[PDB]
């Protein structure tokens, strides 16, 4: 048994957040034990969350904020609950170390009930704070109930959200009810039932029909929205999921109540017409029904809507089929979403026939059918605009007074989006590759047989003669082997000892020193080279792991490493463009090659300008530098030349990627513009600039992340719609082919975000280097040739305590150079995957900070023995905040011992010859090729993100950590195990200044006003090159500068959409 | 400085002798039948001492042991099983002693003899065959007898 | 036998190694020369090092194991429990400094590792403070181990220096190096007649100043002491 009342909960991330790690897998155990869970996913405002709770009716809400700002944010929330009636309604939160106790302790006497620290889920247990959190809320809402309709007639919409759980509990008395069904009929309005099968895009297309309503009619229509969700009998809670991707319901005229089935069978719940009935008497224009997924077979909300629209999917196998579906024979409208997916022409022809034969209209044209195809993914869908203005018709005729509409009055029955990222006949990429490179190891075993046997022969036949008895048979077999070798691996064998000879002595003839000498006198080699005698091993090895700087280039792309510049790179960022800058000098002091990396505050990484709203207000400056315009960017990087060749700059951002990288750029090109002014007492002419600019852009040198497919899965910064993004994503890349910028990176395919939500390593690499394939598909299908994109691909991963990432970056590097030669035929420059490794974050602790320093040693040493190309080291105080000044010395001292002290580390192939790593390179490769193909049996990445594929298979793996770590199977040193007799101050936070706030407010003004002409003119351009469809991020490189961030965000909302949440 | 002179001339021996029958079996499957090469192979044999041969012969067995999950090893009139496979959270099998895969016999013997697994001469990668599980001694001594004494009782309760 | 207090006085890894097997085999061919049997004492000889931060250290163990199970097999024709050297090691105090305690741990912790790799019998890991040995100090320093032993990937394996090429050619260097000075010491008449002379105080303290001088020299980096430093003090 579960609660004893109906609990329900609103769930989600706190504002311009991303970390759902935490909230997704509370709501797990919520629903478990028996919780209706309203999830709301990440990134949501205080008023939005609230006016969630209040529509829904819960009895508690359970918000993450890992930003920091939650002091102001809980605080706010806590505020505006009281003042909208909904005091009864308990708040729990969480952040991990961020939320320090005393501020808990502040929060908790302010309203809030409670916020529980990393040490509380020590002592109480994943199940227990959930048990805790539901106990709390098990109290009956049906006493806040209206006994009168007067109250929700009047235009009541909380009066009407409590009515509801009174009618949906049936606590409501039985002559309420019948009065409330006597005006409902009074009240005459439309409803519009919609149903379908499971993910088809029920809700997907009822949010977007709502948007085309609010656009059409100038949000003059009061609606009230219904979406059922099959509930789990098992647990006896559910999650409705269907709020989540409703992005149009945000305004006072629409309502939305999420409703389970509270049946295993039945698609509608058993109180719907009182639902549907009691929002007809709150006088709304119009009511629409979502249902759960239906069979064939079924065909529930019929009876209880005006109009009904079926929802399905090209794929429903044979034509046949058709026959079988009820609701074919009901339905007002059908609407086949998904139209981008193979095969939905002919899935309309099939569809459109059926529906004139079960109507008998065969005086018709099968096209003149209220058949649509329609497109709900894709942002201003046409289809789904036709699909709107036909129910617009049919509800004017069912009494539904509306003015013209304001919507293009187009015709046809059909989306006309012929956009692909990936080609169906490029579906199973993927799986081609993990036979490309099954194929190659096949051929080295082959090869080595060969190389063996043919060392073998000739060897006999020279003992032979050494004995007298010649026998020329053996040199028969000898030759019939040199054939047999290929012409590649023959060559192999023959430079060996010529390669021997050259890591043999004290230089490699440009000449680099081969050998550093220890204090005993020794000679540490920089690459050690192995003692086979069998030429069937020095081939396999040749071929499995040559040297550093030669292919498959598993030890390293480059031959040595650097010798000045390390490959630290600390990241960095804290309140306002002045005081990062100074963190720069900070961690650059003291080294000739100045490598700073960028961290941005959550309402930078969301696009947003800083504002008053305490919603954003308490996290400018926070988790990050607050950049908004140009003039932050150039006051960020102010005293680092980016044209440098010794100088690169690593920006973390995704979601406004485009608009970030066109700041940079902008910055680079006016310090060469200035370097010039001052150089020569005079601007540069128009000639002179020109020449500058174009230089600029060749030579700078840095990596920006903006891998958007990762966001869907792993970090979740997208703010625009997943299909915008990477438009505008190849756009930036096709702008660096046209300027020839061949040094800065375009994409940082990451899985590090994939890792430190839970993925272990194996779904970390193969995720990331599927999605970096998916790229590579994508940019060939769009007309890029290999040699083009590729050597500008960087990557980014994640090196934690298991096994696996001892040699994840061997393995990734493998991987690609054999994959770029044999099935794509790029050159050597692309079949060197390039990586930043960065120590996990997850794998340190609030509990002892002191031991932090120890686990991110070990995980700085396995990166630097695998000779990554770029390292980040964790702070000891990594849990609690950002880096302080004291704190990222320790962390940089680690790279400084290794790089220096450490003797091991003198040797740049120590892991080489190692029988573990070896077998764990052989495991781990082909463990990931298996992932490959279970993405490519799931059509693609792409395809997988559509099932949620890869979200549902972190969200587990980090839940089956998360349950060994309270557990105790996985031991913690320092929580779950080895406590401290004490159980133990104040440690220093980086948070940002008040005035530091301010400041950043009042730039912006000054910005705005500078460019207060120019502002609306150049937006409007920015729009007009998304219509059009030209190339997005050569118009941001003007718009940078006289738009802030904010503004060019909310801009490119208007014409490339929001991004909806994938649970 | 002998000992390693040794492992470099048996080496020698092993890999020849390899070499000689390899070819010997590949004759054998075209038709010629050579058994020239069979007399050179046996005239290893001999060359071969009798601990390197040994050494060569218990190497497939070796390797069937730490395939398993188990060491079975049979001491006194009983048994001591041990685990050889650790199982990470991503489902990976660790194994405790990580065998090479060698094809060549010369590697083998060499291997063999200048570091054979843990818990076999000459010890190189430790001188007992696994890892004890589960140590820390208690240190203590300061002021007169009893005061020490004391420390130790509380510290050994 | 011991070598830890050889290392600390300045002796670099070979000449600690190489000292302290030769003052191991003294002892051998001492008690043997009393008309005493190799298999009576053998199994009783316990050894301590010291592990640093330079290179040799890496494979001082191994080494160490099997110059002494070679030696006791074919010189002396010991049996099986007198060919097994054990060992204790503890990490180098020498190499942790005054100045920014806190990167004491770092080095602790790559040294802890190495000793671990290398199958070592016995462990002793050196705290982050100078300072008496408080009891928040020595947890530090006890959390290095544990964090190793139960939550390090790599070291759920035992033997993960074998194959190593880098591993494998240190060994055989550090091996010889250590044979060569055998040699220089029996040419000094055996580690008495050596004593004799002072040949090894005056060795370690010509080691001893030329590691003091490079640090001095700012050649040989140490982060946080002639480099890195800290800029408050
Ligand atoms: C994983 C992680 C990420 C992942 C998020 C993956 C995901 N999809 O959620 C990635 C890598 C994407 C990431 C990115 C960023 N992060 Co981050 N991240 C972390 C990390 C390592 C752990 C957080 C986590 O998920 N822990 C797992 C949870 C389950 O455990 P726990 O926090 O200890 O929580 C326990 C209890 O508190 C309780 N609890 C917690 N929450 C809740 C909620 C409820 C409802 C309940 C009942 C209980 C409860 O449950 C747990 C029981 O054991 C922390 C550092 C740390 N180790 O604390 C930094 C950290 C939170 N992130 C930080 C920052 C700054 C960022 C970035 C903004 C950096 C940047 N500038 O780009 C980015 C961008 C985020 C975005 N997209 O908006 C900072 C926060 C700084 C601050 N607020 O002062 C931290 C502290 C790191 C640091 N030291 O700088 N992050
Ligand atoms: C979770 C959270 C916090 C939100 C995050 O995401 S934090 C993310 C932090 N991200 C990062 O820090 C990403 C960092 N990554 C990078 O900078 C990027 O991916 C990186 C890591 C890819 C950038 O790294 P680089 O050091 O600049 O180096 P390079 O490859 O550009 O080098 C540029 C040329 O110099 C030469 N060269 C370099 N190293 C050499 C060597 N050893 N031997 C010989 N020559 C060498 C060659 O000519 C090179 O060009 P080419 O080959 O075309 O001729
Ligand atoms: O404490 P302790 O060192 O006294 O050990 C007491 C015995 O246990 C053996 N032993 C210890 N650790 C071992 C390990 N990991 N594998 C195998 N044997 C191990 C030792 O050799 C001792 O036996 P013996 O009298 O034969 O020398
Ligand atoms: N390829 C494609 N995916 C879509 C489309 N419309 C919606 N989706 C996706 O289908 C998934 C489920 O959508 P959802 O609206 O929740 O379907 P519902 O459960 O039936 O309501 C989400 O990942 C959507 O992004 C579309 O037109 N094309
Ligand atoms: C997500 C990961 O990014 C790193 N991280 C997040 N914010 C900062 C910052 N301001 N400075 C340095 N590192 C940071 C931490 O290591 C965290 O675990
Ligand atoms: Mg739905
Ligand atoms: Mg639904």
């Amino acid at each position: 048994r579960g609660p004893a009342n109906k609990v329900r909960f609103v769930t989600a991330a706190s504002l311009f957040d991303g970390h759902d790690a935490s909230i997704n897998i509370m709501r797990r155990i919520l629903q478990s034990q028996g919780c209706e869970v309203i999830h709301l996913g990440h990134n949501r405002s205080v008023q939005e969350v609230v006016t969630a709770a209040l529509q829904e009716d819960v009895q508690g809400i359970a918000i993450s904020s890992y930003q920091g700002g939650h002091v102001e944010y809980f605080k706010y929330m806590i505020d505006l609950l009281r003042e909208h009636g909904g005091e009864h309604i308990q708040v729990f939160g969480g952040g991990g170390g961020v939320i320090v106790p005393d501020e808990i302790r502040e929060l908790q006497a302010y309203g809030v009930a409670r916020i529980y620290s990393p040490e509380d889920g020590q002592r109480m247990g994943l199940a227990g704070m959930i048990t805790d959190m539901a106990q709390r809320c098990d109290i009956d809402l049906t006493r806040y109930a209206p006994t009168t309709l007067d109250t929700v007639v009047a235009g009541d919409r909380r009066a009407l959200a409590q009515l509801i759980t009174a009618l949906e509990n049936g606590k409501a008395d039985p002559e309420l009810v019948s009065a409330l069904h006597a005006q409902a009929k009074a009240a005459a309005v439309p409803v519009l039932g919609i149903t379908g099968t499971g993910g088809a895009g029920k809700s997907s297309l009822t949010d977007e029909l709502i948007r085309r309503f609010r656009l059409d009619q100038d949000d003059a229509l009061s609606i009230a929205v219904i979406s059922i969700d099959p509930s789990r009998r098992k647990s006896g809670g559910a999650l409705l999921g269907d709020r989540i991707r409703m992005n149009a319901i945000n305004h006072p005229n629409i309502f939305m109540r999420s409703l389970a089935t509270r049946e295993a069978g039945s698609e509608i719940s058993q109180a719907l017409p009182d639902v549907i009935a009691a929002c007809k008497a709150a006088r709304f224009d119009l009511v629409i029904v979502e249902t759960s997924g239906i069979g064939q077979g079924d065909a529930a909300i019929v009876p209880h809507v005006d109009l009904s629209l079926y929802v399905m999917t090209p794929e429903f196998g044979a034509a046949s089929q058709l026959e079988k579906i009820d609701m074919l024979d009901f339905a007002d409208f059908v609407a086949i979403n998904k139209f981008d997916r193979k095969g939905a022409q002919d899935a309309w022809r099939d569809v459109a026939k059926q529906v004139q034969r079960n109507r008998e209209q065969w005086h018709s044209r099968a096209e003149d059918m209220p058949v649509y195809g329609t497109q709900a993914s894709r942002f201003n869908d046409d289809g789904v605009t036709m699909l709107y203005q036909g129910l617009v018709g049919a509800l004017g005729a069912r009494g539904m007074s509306l003015k013209p509409g304001t919507l293009p009055n187009l015709e046809g029955r059909i989306s006309t989006g012929q956009n692909v990222i990936v080609p169906p006949a490029r579906s199973r990429y993927l799986a081609e590759l993990a036979d490309t490179v099954r194929a190659y190891h096949r051929r080295v075993v082959a090869q080595s047989k060969l190389a063996r046997e043919r060392q073998q022969l000739r060897a006999a036949h020279d003992m032979l003669q050494g004995a007298g008895h010649e026998s020329a048979a053996l040199e028969t077999l000898a030759s019939e082997r040199d054939v047999s070798l290929g012409a590649v691996e023959r060559k192999l064998l023959a430079m060996w000892p010529q390669m021997q000879q050259a890591y043999s002595g004290d230089e490699y003839v440009i000449r680099t020193g081969l050998i550093s000498t220890t204090l005993s006198g020794t000679k540490i080699r920089k690459v050690v080279l192995p003692r086979f005698e069998d030429e069937g091993e020095i081939l396999k090895w040749l071929m499995r792991e040559n040297v550093p700087g030669s292919f498959p280039y598993t030890a390293g792309v480059f031959a040595f490493k650097r010798e000045g510049e390390d490959p630290t790179r600390m990241f960095a960022g804290e309140g306002d463009a002045f005081r990062t800058n100074r963190r720069f000098k900070l961690v650059s002091e003291g080294m000739e090659a100045k490598r700073l990396s960028t961290a941005f505050d959550s309402v930078t990484l969301y696009g947003e300008d800083p504002h008053e709203r305490p919603d954003i207000y308490g996290k400018v400056g926070n988790s990050g530098v607050s950049i908004a315009t140009l003039e932050d960017m150039k006051v960020l990087y102010d005293g680092f030349d980016l044209t440098n060749p010794s100088t690169s700059v690593s920006m973390t951002i995704n979601g406004p990627a485009p608009t970030i990288l066109a700041m940079f750029m902008n910055t680079a090109i006016d310090q060469q513009i200035d370097r010039f002014r001052a150089d020569n007492g005079r601007d540069p002419t128009a000639d002179e600039e020109a020449k500058i600019r174009a230089w600029v852009l060749q030579n700078v040198r840095g990596t920006v992340q903006a891998d958007i497919l990762k966001e869907d899965q792993g970090q979740n910064t997208c703010i625009f719609s997943t299909e915008f993004s990477l438009k505008v994503m190849g756009d930036i890349q096709e702008y660096f082919v046209h300027h020839q910028v061949r040094n800065f990176y375009s994409v940082s395919i990451s899985g590090y975000h994939i890792a430190e939500a839970g993925a272990n390593p194996i779904s970390q690499l193969a995720f990331t280097l599927a999605n970096g394939f998916t790229y590579v598909e994508a940019y060939l299908a769009r007309g890029m040739h290999i040699d083009d994109f590729a050597p500008n691909l960087s990557f980014f991963f994640s090196n934690g305590m298991d096994p696996e990432y001892s040699v994840l970056g061997r393995v990734a590097r493998r991987i690609w150079a054999v994959t770029m030669r044999d099935k794509y035929g790029a050159n050597d420059r692309s079949q060197k995957l390039k990586y930043h490794i960065q120590t996990s974050g997850r794998s340190l602790h609030a509990q002892e900070i002191d031991f932090n320093d120890i686990r991110t040693t070990l995980q700085a040493l396995i990166a630097i023995y695998d000779n990554c190309n770029s390292l980040h080291t964790n702070a000891y105080d990594e849990a609690i905040t950002t880096p302080t000044a004291e704190s990222v010395r320790r962390a940089l001292a680690i790279q400084l011992i290794i790089n220096r002290e450490w003797g091991v580390a003198k040797c740049e192939n120590p892991n080489q010859g190692s029988f573990l790593i070896e077998e764990l390179t052989d495991l781990v490769e082909e463990a990931v090729l298996q992932e490959f193909e279970r993405i490519a049996e799931r059509g693609g990445v792409l395809g997988a993100m559509e099932t949620g594929y890869q979200r549902g298979k972190i969200q587990e793996e980090s839940l089956y950590y998360e349950q060994l770590k309270h557990d105790g199977t996985l031991p913690i040193i320092g929580v779950n195990t080895f406590r401290n007799p004490n159980g133990d101050q104040t440690l220093e936070l980086a948070r940002s200044s008040e005035d530091e706030k301010q400041s950043q407010l009042h730039r912006l003004t000054e910005f705005h006003g500078a460019h207060q002409a120019d502002a609306e003119a150049m937006l409007a351009r920015l729009r007009q090159a998304v219509i059009d469809n030209r190339n997005v991020f050569a118009v941001l490189m003007d718009a940078v500068r006289v738009c802030s961030l904010g503004q060019i965000t909310h801009a490119l909302f208007e014409v490339g959409g929001q991004y909806r949440r994938n649970m | 400085r002998a000992y390693h002179r040794r492992v470099v001339a048996q080496s020698k021996l092993a890999r020849e002798r390899q070499q000689l029958r390899a070819a010997h079996d590949m004759l054998q499957g075209a038709g010629h039948e050579s058994a020239a090469l069979e007399t050179l192979a046996s005239e290893r044999d001999v060359s071969l001492g009798a601990v390197e041969r040994k050494l060569l012969a218990m190497w497939p067995q070796m390797q069937q042991a730490y395939s398993g999950d188990e060491y079975v090893v049979k001491i006194r009139d009983k048994e001591i099983r041990t685990g050889l496979i650790s199982t990470t959270l991503s489902g990976t099998k660790i194994r405790k002693v990580v065998l090479p895969r060698f094809e060549d016999e010369g590697e083998i013997l060499k291997w063999l003899m200048r570091e054979n697994v843990p818990g076999s001469f000459p010890y190189t990668a430790g001188v007992f065959a696994f890892k004890r599980e589960g140590p820390t001694r208690m240190f203590a001594g300061e002021g007169d007898a009893f005061r020490t004494n004391r420390r130790f009782k509380l510290v050994s309760e």
